[PDB]
């Protein structure tokens, strides 16, 4: 197809494309649309522009679903994206390079735009929602105004599922239905409690989060800003097995708030796929407790086997008192059709998110600078305590030398906590540490991650980084409020964490601790 | 020859970790073996993606040596069922390792000739299924003899042997074409200079013009451009080159070579996040002056006096920022404030007092009206530069700028910012 | 159904051990469980092999489960990777366990198919290499949600659920072979006994002549015995019938049923050991009728009476036995004196001592410059009788001659000793 | 191609054949011979015509080798073994029935014969000798009378490489020559210790035992042969050095000494547990600096030999000995028999027939097969001195045994009579009434005879137990004071004697039997295997 005329500035490169008939646009990375005439039609749906914009976001590893023209009557567009800098982080990050953008397409590239066309020739994959899997879906938006209560529908897969692409299409779809109806205060919550791929939640988190305009879609790795998170959890793991047992009870405390708000209309969550394993364990617990009016099988013959004690095991016929309902669906596919990674790790890609929260400034605004060069912001640990209250530890490293515990802190991943209701600090104390003691501390609060890049035993000071994008939340809370750091095994990043030439030169004199450069011994390797 | 990532800090701690478990002591003070894999048992909380197998099985394998010998009524003589276990599954990991890694070594060996490579004994293949494939467990002394000889092997073959067999031009190449550049636009700033001096109503007014002529006026008019042209085009390089903000200080250095205060003004003016983006950087070098006595700042360079510092950056900056932009980025500066402090920031918050309060006299224009909603974050921003001021000026006085002035010229408060930070590498403090 | 060997002694024990393993009701006090460890674990003693595989497992599981639960001062080394790595070990085992045995093979069901034909949920199958392969060890909790959940299921299928699918013929037909032989050759006995008499010479001397005429006369030395001969042939059927030492006692079965007076001349001297395999099962024989008035042994139907029996058979036995072949087996005799006591021995050890004297009056033979040698023997063995006749004349008066009578018929302890009166029990209560 | 000469020979199956015949002869069990004129060529050995009777053992295990004639020079012959016993052993075992006498021969069978006559009809083989093995086995005959020193002999072998049929073969070899020379009084002491196929020693034992010259006694015996006499033995307790390979070593490091202290000085052999891939080179690395071989031996050829190579090179030392001052090398052909090795005998299989053959055996060379329970056993009683017993050994496994239930796994428990060289004190822990040794060691003790255990009688402290006939009166010859102690380690009680077969023992149908059940077993109660 011939190019539709391209106007660069005022700002942000906005370029406007006419295209026959009704046509798929290819578009990879961030833009914003307000289309003014016609309909728009990406996965067989409708959305009407009247002066109103609708953010995109176009990942790699996904499948790009193209844009088709549909009526009426059509026959600023091409919006560069808001934020400053995510596009930026790459040079941090260089196995990220190319999740914005290929790395050869059939175009002299651009800096300044923040999307790309994407035509044909670079072999990227487009492909549409499957009407195989339309038709399950289709029934859904059906049962949403005319339910006469709240609809809890829950997805359920093995990683390459392609569950991820299944709630999404839910999602813009209820999405665009609570804006028609008047007056809505059906908003969809989304439920995340699958750590492994985090949406809408901190890496190995677990997030209670409500959807509410303006318009995003469809993938965005955690960065759309189309969510508030009323509350969330720490994992502190990729994977619900390292903890399964806490994890359950960490999403147990969780759904239950949503009976403490007492929230009524549609909500949606995609459980660990756990499709063959202990999964078969893990999933008969929240179908007991979710009362999900709605469950959704996708194994097909990938195979489906695992998955067949559950489903009618678990269902207990309606758990929940009002809504004393089941449902039993399989539709079976592979998504993308090409293969799942699209040469894109899902463990590459979970250290992108982590890279790219230490680096947020704000919804819009991204600074890829490695953290070392900005001022971390001080915490001091108090016996008494001020501030840290105690250092919380998974229940295997309960026994630990005194001297080596500063070592192991510094240059980790933390995630801050608050001790809300009140309770017996009941801590031990180590070499100036407040451990915690017991583990337990049942009742707790997670506001954020934290990185610590040095600890100060005399001063009893702690240098710790956090994303300044929270700041100042944790500025804005009371001083005295005890604060519990729990350091589950969440994965500091390499390239941020020791530096580069280019990226820095540091001094010529130092020595950089936990860095040695020697040629391994032989036999040294990790088993992995 | 990457870094690797290590848990230890230095080769001194894995050194001595080599002496704690083959101490050659039998017994009490001299033997520091609990206290051996109580470490290795903590490198495991940052472990275990950097510790290496051999240090794992290792302090595997002397944790549950430690297990069976217990010697008070406790431990491995009482019952002595797990005591069997812990000693044959600490070992299957421990074969497993070099001998499943695999990856290491190219796939599909059969596992003796994969055995053969690294000097393993032959037997500890036969090793593997120990207790998994075979109806009872081996024999406490059997497990005894090969948990000894297994520290005793791998001592040799890991701890002593030296063999050591078992680039990165593109982050050198990246910068150089980007440094081309800012040297081929600073060059054809040089160049548009009188144009830029010329065309001075173009870049003043860029918050102003929300609406242009050009975009409403009719085409193909029957009735009826260089010099902005270059300008609108020269300023795009720079903020082409401003969305990179890892290169902020590459260019912040270059430009300060070239410093010229209409580049200041303009680039103050057009730039989002520049106004502070500078001072910074020069509370950075002036910062540096100070402490370090014998590295000449390019800062320092450029000025080699106080009052030509104060009248050519410190007091130009000053008429030229936008006090309402100022206010948007505030906290910015507040953390920027707090962030870094010397003198030089003293007499800062004191002049960006002065000129919000030379405001308020021209200030007095018609509409009060719609005001009463701008005023409180003004009041509350010059209460914090008044504490801010007070708080500075009891550590910092006139003599500093004697200090800075005298240098050779060569020809815990909970959640809180650090004042001053030296990049440092996750260690020193 | 050929039985099996279990090393428990009796079901009833092993319902002892299903409620030790679960406290039934609560656990605070009845766990029972570190008792219930100790116990298998001496079953293993008795033999590894005996074990169940399912027990053997539920014993190293909850031994595992039970080695978490320390939670006292003095505070211990311990890692908490012991345990870590106890937890798995017996996962891999116990799960390894059910797969492998009876038996795997080349043509065998892939892992996760077999884990479902047993029962077996295949999130354990995962587990079997789940702890050996991984890099690092599983957490605390997983491993302690899997023994909690897997000794459920160990009780759910095994130790809760009775399904039960998981000698008499061929090896009664080499007996049946045996007996009819014997039948077969005794009812050609009878029909001999006439011929045995008149040849007296054949019978009694088998052992006794070293050479044979036909062999030393001469080739053509001039011009010029099927009853004898079949007499040597019923004989042979009778050594050879004697050769196995199994039916011993069932070859007497079938001759105290048909006792000649005769024959018993004729065994003792061409069938070796026959002689004290009599007197031996006469005695086993006797004794049972003391201790049961019920079971009118084979003895007191063929013997009504002491005196009946005494002429009969027990006299008639010690007349018979040769001086030298008694003597040349006495180690043979004073195990079977020793081994068992009781008045009748009494009356024959001395009845063997007496006749042992009347050998020795009757003892002025031509040969007597010869006999120094063997009679440092013969003392020796009257030295014996002596020790071992006193003895029993201090339990065994005349009194107990009538305890045999009376029964109605049916119409210290010293090392090593043999024990005396010995009734076969399976390995239990003696 | 006819059978020839089966003389009926009144009592004893007495048979005859003919030495000119140029056929070799074959043969299958318990015979002996004394040829009347002509030599004769079993395994490539000459022995003459001049009436002295030669045993020979044909058990069906071990590959067969017919008999050779040759000059000079002819043309009782083949005579029954005197056991009333070992032939019968079939109705108390059903395994080893066709041990001796193959299941369907195509000869006439009879009962009374020992021996029977295979003509490749028969399945059985004849590996006789093969040529590759002669040249190191021929060329070590020519180093016995020649070395003019002690010749120490070691063979190891990989079970199923053949090693126990090398040695005796060259025991065969050698012993011809010890009658033969004047005065050769270095009669060879086989020092076996492998318990794993043991030969020339008590079941899970070790032994250092003498060979006799004469009468002969060839080839395999199961060793039940009456050719040999025990030095002194030690007990492992297992099938295989592995599971105790502390005191195997120790177990051994004591044999050896034992040839100094009696200063022996002629030949020796040995063969170790082949252990080929394993632990082996390191375990056997220990005793073969000890042992001081002259020739160590290997048969692996393509074994594969490839494990047992590089350890011994390391285990191989410049001497053991002053005048000895020597090491030898050497590799052999491993293969034999040719046919499949179990040949319906798998070892398993056989090891339980040799508890049982010693529990049944009455005298050298008579067995009576009558199962055990209807034999009585001897009593000693275990006891609070205890005057018979003080104290019994367990493994070091097995320490915490609870004291109730201790009695329960003593019953039908295969045991170990040692007895203890005086000692400079008791060392005895008491649970309920047996004394139990709690810290092991007690390096002491003395081996005398296994003993298997039919009852324990808690209240009067005797301890009801079976010991083979033939040991009696040894243990009555051991003075009354000096201490016995049980050991308890893994041997197997055969199942045949725990519980008898129902025709072979008649019991009252009401008395319970304590350790068995004929419940079908519930799912899935398996012995893992």
């Amino acid at each position: 197809l011939i190019d539709n005329i391209t106007y660069e500035g005022d700002e942000d490169e906005t370029m406007f494309v006419g295209l026959k008939e009704k046509q798929k646009l290819h578009l990879s990375g961030v833009f914003r649309l307000q289309v003014v005439k016609g309909g728009i039609v990406y996965n067989n749906v409708h959305y009407n522009a009247s002066r109103e914009i609708l953010t995109f976001w176009h990942p790699l590893s996904q499948s790009i679903p193209t844009i088709d023209f549909s009526h009426f009557a059509g026959w600023l567009r091409v919006f560069n994206s808001n934020h400053t800098g995510l596009l930026e982080a790459g040079h941090l990050y260089r196995d990220v390079n190319y999740l914005w953008k290929p790395k050869e397409p059939y175009f002299p590239l651009n800096e300044r735009t923040t999307y790309h066309l994407l035509h044909e020739s670079d072999r990227i994959q487009s492909l549409s929602v499957p009407g195989y899997w339309s038709t399950p879906l289709e029934k859904l938006y059906l049962s949403h105004k005319n339910a006469a209560y709240d609809t809890r529908i829950m997805v359920i897969g093995g990683k390459n599922s392609g569950k991820s692409t299944f709630l999404r299409l839910l999602l813009e779809k209820f999405t665009q239905d609570i804006r028609d109806s008047t007056t809505s205060q059906e908003e969809l919550v989304y439920l995340d409690l699958d750590p492994g791929q985090p949406e809408y939640s901190l890496p190995d988190s677990i997030s209670l989060n409500k959807i509410l305009s303006p318009i995003s879609l469809g993938q965005h790795l955690c960065q759309g800003s189309n969510f508030q998170t009323l509350l969330q959890f720490y994992a502190g793991s990729s994977s619900p097995q390292d903890e399964p047992t806490s994890y359950l009870n960490c999403a147990d405390k969780l759904i239950d708030h949503l009976e403490e708000q007492a929230f009524f209309g549609t909500s949606l969550l995609n459980l660990p796929g756990w499709i063959k394993g202990f999964g078969m364990q893990i999933l008969n617990h929240i179908i007991r407790k979710y009362k999900p009016t709605h469950l959704l099988f996708l194994e097909t013959a990938n195979s489906k086997r695992h998955l067949d004690e559950l489903t009618i095991p678990q269902s207990f016929s309606t758990s929940l008192r009002d809504a004393y309902a089941p449902e039993v669906v399989r539709v079976p596919a592979h998504s993308l059709n090409h293969t799942l990674s699209s040469r894109f790790h899902a463990s590459q890609l979970r250290t992108f998110k982590i890279l790219a929260l230490f680096h947020k400034i704000t919804q819009f605004d991204y600074d890829f600078a490695p953290l070392l060069k900005s001022a971390p912001l001080q915490i001091s640990y108090g016996k008494g305590k001020s501030g840290i209250k105690g250092i919380q530890f998974p229940m295997e490293f309960q026994d630990l030398n005194p001297q080596d515990i500063k070592s192991a802190l510094e240059g980790t991943v933390i995630g801050i906590y608050t001790y809300s209701g009140e309770d017996s600090l009941e801590v031990k104390s180590l070499n100036t540490f407040p451990i915690l003691q017991s583990c337990t501390s049942s009742s707790k609060n997670f506001i954020t991650l934290g990185l610590i890049h040095s600890i100060d035993t005399s001063q009893q000071i702690m240098n710790i980084y956090v994303p300044p994008c929270h700041t100042q939340i944790l500025d804005k809370q009371p001083e005295d409020a005890q604060w519990i750091i729990v350091r589950n095994k969440t994965e500091t990043p390499f390239c941020d964490f020791l530096p580069s030439p280019r990226t820095i030169t540091w001094d010529d004199n130092i020595q950089i601790p936990f860095a040695t450069f020697e040629r391994r011994k032989k036999l040294e390797h990790v088993w992995k | 020859i990457p870094p690797r990532i290590v848990p230890w800090r230095d080769f001194a701690e894995l050194e001595e970790l080599k002496l704690w478990f083959y101490p050659k002591s039998k017994g009490t003070i001299e033997d520091k073996r609990q206290r051996a894999v109580q470490r290795v048992q903590s490198y495991r909380l940052k472990g275990s993606q950097y510790l290496p197998h051999v240090v794992d099985s290792t302090a595997q394998i002397t944790c549950a040596v430690l297990l069976d010998e217990k010697e008070a009524c406790l431990g491995v003589h009482q019952d002595s069922i797990p005591i069997r276990l812990s000693y044959v599954m600490a070992l299957i990991r421990f074969v497993n390792g070099l001998l499943d890694p695999t990856q290491q070594s190219q796939f599909a060996i059969p596992l003796h000739t994969l055995a053969a490579k690294i000097g393993l004994p032959s037997w500890f293949v036969d090793l593997r299924h120990w207790g998994t494939h075979e109806r009872d467990l081996p024999g406490l002394e059997m497990l005894r003899w090969a948990a000894n000889e297994a520290l005793s092997w791998l001592y040799d073959h890991y701890w002593n042997d030296e063999e050591l067999e078992d680039y990165g031009y593109r982050r050198n190449d990246k910068l150089e074409k980007y440094m081309e550049s800012l040297t081929k636009t600073l060059d054809k700033w040089k160049r548009l200079r009188n144009e830029f001096l010329e065309y001075k109503w173009v870049w003043e007014n860029a918050n102003d013009s929300l609406i242009t002529s050009s975009n409403f006026s009719g085409d193909n008019l029957v009735n009826y451009s260089s010099s902005e042209t270059m300008i609108r085009e020269n300023l795009r390089q720079w903020q082409e080159l401003w969305k990179l903000s890892i290169y902020h200080n590459v260019v912040l250095e270059k430009f300060f070579n070239n410093y010229d205060p209409l580049l200041l003004k303009v680039l103050m003016l057009n730039l989002n996040n520049f106004d502070w983006k500078v001072i910074e950087w020069v509370a950075r070098n002036y910062r540096t002056q100070q402490d370090d006595s014998n590295i000449t700042t390019i800062l320092k360079r450029k000025f080699n006096a106080w009052k030509e510092l104060q009248k050519r950056l410190l007091d130009v900056i000053i008429n030229n920022l936008n006090n309402k932009n100022f206010k948007n980025k505030w906290q910015n500066w507040e953390k920027l404030i707090d962030e870094n402090a010397s003198y030089l920031i003293l007499y800062f918050c004191q002049s960006m007092l002065a000129k919000l309060e030379t405001e308020k006299i021209t200030g007095n224009s018609w509409r009060n009206k719609k005001r009463r909603k701008q005023i409180d974050s003004t009041v509350e921003i010059e209460a914090k530069l008044k504490e801010n001021i007070d708080n500075l000026s009891l550590r910092f006085n006139e003599g500093e700028i004697k200090l800075y002035d005298f240098i050779p010229a060569e020809k815990v408060k909970n959640w809180s910012r650090v004042q001053n930070w030296k990049p440092k590498p996750f260690g020193v403090l």
